[PDB]
């Protein structure tokens, strides 16, 4: 993870650019929807210029900085790759279900996972890591023990910590684990990533136990999927009321999102609150509107 | 668009 001086910003910026451009084509015909591509790299920029702002005089302390040394990085490497999928794509590019297509929709949610990391790391411009509130006291604790204040960290030094509190059964799940997590794609683990898993997984008691039951052998979770693409997803059963999918909310970072089918065939989409989403799941069986997880017959007993 | 839980 190399240096970051200011050369190297305008040098993301003029890839960011040229991701707008590409995004900007009518055949694409994106909708407005949170990921929005368009929003989230003039918005990234604008909140990297404020960063910028506050370190006139102390550049060296921010190019030196761990955490945005790797922000850069990947924001670099995600732009690219984001490049990359147009130019290899091609006219799949504007094929509605296409594989190119639905890859361009996952690094939107990235970006935007990027951008409410680099907010929650940066409010107001200036470096607030080593200070991030944890939500969870619990996991709090556990963070603090094993990595002080660090910001980031290495998946494999959050694994292994992990383990010792937390015993991962094996490799596959160890990397299920991984890509629950990393939302920014990156092989680190940031504070604010830890953050938001151990709030959508807690208690912190039942930590792995929980993530299994909900994600690992759940059908109806959905890793990745945007709000349009939950409510693509169950126009196949808009004949089938009590059909569901559930994810993470994109704007609400660390809630819940559940997608439900009603039996006046509408496709309705809401956040849990003061409800941990076990209990929202169980009640919405009981209640008959969480019944059949991605459009199966069979729900998952969650007692 | 979330609309409030059933
Ligand atoms: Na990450």
């Amino acid at each position: 993870p190399g240096t970051v001086d200011k050369k190297m910003v305008e040098k993301c910026w003029k890839l960011m650019d040229k991701v707008v451009r590409l995004c900007q084509n009518p055949k694409l015909a994106l909708k407005n929807s949170p990921p929005y591509i368009l929003d989230l790299l003039p918005d990234t920029y604008q909140h990297l210029r404020t960063i910028l702002s506050r370190y006139e005089g102390k550049m060296e302390t921010l190019g030196e900085n761990e955490y945005f040394r790797v922000f850069m990085e990947n924001l670099m490497k995600k732009t690219k790759q984001t490049i990359s999928l147009f130019k290899e794509g091609k006219e799949r590019m504007y094929e509605e279900n296409s594989q190119p297509r639905r890859n361009l929709t996952k690094l939107s949610l990235i970006f935007s996972h990027m951008l409410a990391e680099l907010k929650g790391i940066f409010p107001s411009g200036l470096f607030q890591g080593d200070t991030f509130r944890i939500t969870k006291a619990d996991a709090a604790e556990f963070w603090r023990k094993a990595f002080g204040e660090k910001t980031i960290v290495p998946w494999k030094s959050f694994r292994q910590a992990l383990h010792e509190v937390h015993p991962i059964s094996s490799g596959l799940e160890a990397m299920a684990l991984k890509s629950t997590i990393d939302l920014t794609c990156n092989d680190y683990i940031s504070v604010f990533e830890f953050d938001i898993f151990t709030r959508l997984f807690q208690p912190w008691s039942s930590l792995l136990r929980n993530w299994n039951s909900l994600a690992v052998t759940h059908p109806g979770y959905m890793a990745f999927l945007t709000y349009d693409e939950v409510k693509a997803r169950l126009q196949k059963f808009i004949h089938k009321p009590g059909s569901y999918i559930f994810r993470l909310s994109c704007t609400r970072l660390g809630q819940w999102a559940i997608g439900y089918v009603t039996a006046d065939g509408n496709i309705l989409q809401t956040i849990p609150h003061n409800k941990p989403l076990f209990q929202a799941l169980i009640d919405g069986f009981r209640e008959g509107f969480y019944l059949f997880p991605d459009g199966r017959n069979q729900n998952p007993d969650l007692t | 668009e979330y609309t409030e839980g059933p």
